[PDB]
């Protein structure tokens, strides 16, 4: 045994699952229609909605 | 093949209906996407994404800068964004105290990375650098995203704003007094061949010459003192094998009648600058001359 | 709204599998030899320039001047070439033994290591390659060319061992050797002929024509330059004009290999890195 | 600087000098940047010390 001892730490992800409760009507959303813009390659055209 | 299709006019490439809406009215459904004007469809802008991470990223929230891409020789990074106001240490040309001022804004670890992976193989800038062209849009996030244009003008989405390419004061360099019409710019950059201070000096030439016997001819006279260097290190240090004395490149071209002088705001840290409003990129490779 | 589409047909039976093979190099280049509308397969890539006694320089001063074709579709007993044309953008297939990354500036090469086969014909596609490695595989090559006479000492077999593997990133790929049955091909005699010549030709008349430039001497850069060559070296006029006459036509002679013209700069390669983005540029 | 034909020794004056960078030498100048020119007049020496007790007569 040498004359220190060891403190150790570690950490533990843990795969779990939320429960999320909110009121009702409690923020707002706000959208607009959507816009398709064009993106012009040869041979695959994208388009980015 | 017969007379009226020739005889016809020309069929109106933007007022004739989308592929979407002459996929959707032939089949006559509804969906909650907006179709009847597609953007970016009348565009010549060759854009072209890039993602660089946050270090990088100052003085790029205001559009228009260089995004001059490196490569180091270690394999996990193959290239980095670097951009022509982050150059300004290695350039000799830039005054110390523009050097200290603008030292003092990229101090994170990706720009003095990229200091430090400038200055150390056996090659040259210009067979360390590579040219790509101007940003105009910044995402900016932490890993930002920017998105440069190869070929074309510089403008926002929709043509309403027409982006402009700002370079610092200690980069520009004009020739005649009596500017041209039209005027092309090209990047230089020359080596003065000292020893310690091999560093390089930048330059961003706006000249009406677009020929390239007669631009390296009046550009062979205006670093003679290099040149001498040249000859010097040549002469004083032998079996050594330096090379490409000067480079130029072609970067694009403007109009003559709007490039102006404004200032950079980044974190309060005003900066003059050489603004070109109605830039155009039309890229050359590196070529050298003696 | 059809766009210039050169109409390649074929001149032999092909089974489905054949399409099917063939269907697989969509966004590839082509070279060809004239800027025509109607064409065979004769007339369709390289295989029609492969020489026995020449090589890989007579290849390349016949790339120079080809026009860059793409194949845009392929169907029942034709192919729809497409010419591109500087300004526009295209996808061009990652072909070559070499991968790109965003950025590079991309240009053309024979294809110095090893499809469509017939039997007398084989469609053959020309390597796309990047800027840095092109020159390096140039002076990899012309180097590889000068070692030809001395070929018979032992070191210096280790030293074309050494100089015919090349480095770009995780490519650790060689070249076929230049010399065959240890005397060189004509086109790489040419190729380093031409270079021993100018060399011996400015090693013995700059100094002449320095000390004669010496008295109109307007500038502080030729009395370093003769001082130079002065440092280094320790009849009649016709001979002269045919000296010179020579030293521009050995210059002439070499061209093919003293640069590249950029022809492609990519924009944004696919994922799993076969195709790319790239602007065509003259 | 002491002038030797016309025998006008001048007792003390400033001077800054730097290295010349396209060779390993020294040129002197004035506070406004005059570079000094009695070097070229073959009239005139001078002494030069530095505050690193370094000695410089010239000739």
């Amino acid at each position: 045994h040498p004359g220190f001892a060891l403190t150790a730490v570690r950490t533990d992800t843990f795969e779990v699952d939320m429960l999320l409760y909110s009121g009702k009507s409690c923020t707002s959303v706000i959208i607009n229609n959507p816009i398709v813009t064009k993106e012009e390659r040869d041979i695959s055209t994208t388009y980015h909605v | 093949m017969d007379a009226r299709a020739v005889a016809k006019r020309p069929r109106d490439p933007a007022d004739e209906d989308n592929e979407l809406v002459t996929a959707l009215k032939a089949k006559r459904e509804v969906n909650t996407i907006s179709v009847r004007y597609l953007y970016h469809a009348d565009h010549q802008a060759l854009t072209a994404r890039f993602f660089v991470p946050e270090g990088l990223v100052e003085f790029e929230a205001q559009p228009g800068a260089l995004l001059i891409r490196m490569e180091t020789g270690c394999d996990s990074p193959r290239h980095l964004y670097i951009s022509l106001y982050l150059l300004g240490i290695r350039a000799s040309n830039v005054s110390a105290s523009t050097r200290c001022l603008l030292e003092s804004v990229y101090t994170a670890s990706a720009a003095r990375a990229a200091l430090q992976w400038l200055d150390l193989g056996p090659h040259l800038l210009h067979r360390r650098l590579e040219t790509l062209g101007c940003v105009k849009t910044v995402s900016l996030g932490i890993t930002s995203l920017l998105t440069c244009v190869m070929r074309g003008y510089l403008y926002n989405t929709l043509k309403t704003e027409v982006f402009a390419l700002m370079i610092p004061k200690d980069m520009y360099l004009t020739w005649e007094e009596t500017r041209g019409r039209l005027q092309y710019v090209y990047l230089i950059i020359v080596y003065d061949y000292d020893g310690p201070e091999t560093r390089p000096g930048i330059y961003v030439l706006t000249s009406s010459i677009a020929h390239w016997q007669t631009l390296v001819d009046v550009a062979r006279g205006k670093f003679a003192r290099e040149r001498c260097s040249f000859v010097n290190r040549r002469i004083t240090r032998p079996r050594q094998i330096p090379l490409c004395t000067g480079v130029i490149q072609k970067l694009g071209w403007c109009l003559a009648d709007d490039i102006h002088t404004s200032f950079l705001v980044h974190k309060e840290l005003k900066l003059s600058v050489v603004r070109l409003d109605n830039f155009s990129v039309e890229l050359g490779d590196f070529r050298e001359f003696v | 709204a059809m766009e210039a589409n050169i109409f390649c047909t074929f001149d032999h039976k092909l089974s489905i599998a054949d399409v099917g093979k063939l269907t697989k190099l969509v966004a590839a280049v082509v070279p060809i030899p004239q800027r025509l509308h109607l064409i065979k397969h004769y007339q369709l890539g390289l295989h029609q320039f492969v020489d026995h006694t020449r090589g890989y320089v007579r290849l390349r001063g016949l790339l120079r001047n080809m026009t860059l074709t793409l194949m845009r579709r392929v169907e029942g007993n034709q192919i729809l070439l497409h010419v591109p044309t500087h300004g526009l953008l295209y996808t061009v297939l990652n072909t070559g033994p070499v991968t790109w990354e965003k950025g590079d500036a991309l240009c053309v090469l024979p294809p110095l290591f090893h499809l469509l086969t017939l039997g007398q014909w084989e469609l053959v596609l020309p390597w796309i390659v990047p800027m840095p490695l092109a020159l390096e595989i140039n002076q990899r090559l012309l180097i590889m060319g000068l070692f030809s006479l001395d070929r018979s000492y032992e070191e210096v077999k280790a030293a074309v061992q050494q100089l015919q593997t090349i480095t770009f990133r995780d490519a650790t790929f060689t070249i076929p050797d230049p010399v065959i049955d240890q005397h060189l091909l004509i086109d790489m005699k040419t190729a380093c002929l031409s270079m021993s010549m100018v060399a011996n030709l400015a090693s013995e008349l700059t100094m002449t024509y320095v000390r004669k430039l010496a008295l109109e001497d307007s500038s502080m850069l030729l009395v370093k330059c003769q001082e130079l060559l002065m440092r280094l070296d320790r009849v009649s006029p016709d001979d002269e004009i045919a000296r010179l006459s020579a030293l521009f036509v050995m210059l002439r002679q070499l061209d093919d290999l003293i640069r590249e013209q950029v022809v492609f700069t990519v924009c944004d390669v696919s994922p799993d890195n076969k195709s790319a983005t790239c602007i065509f540029k003259g | 600087v002491v002038r030797c034909v016309r025998a006008q020794v001048d007792l003390g004056v400033e001077v800054r000098a730097a290295r010349c960078p396209r060779t390993g030498l020294w040129i002197v100048r004035d506070r406004r940047g005059r570079l000094r020119r009695w070097l070229s007049q073959p009239e005139v020496c001078v002494l030069y010390v530095t505050p690193d007790l370094d000695f410089y007569w010239v000739l």
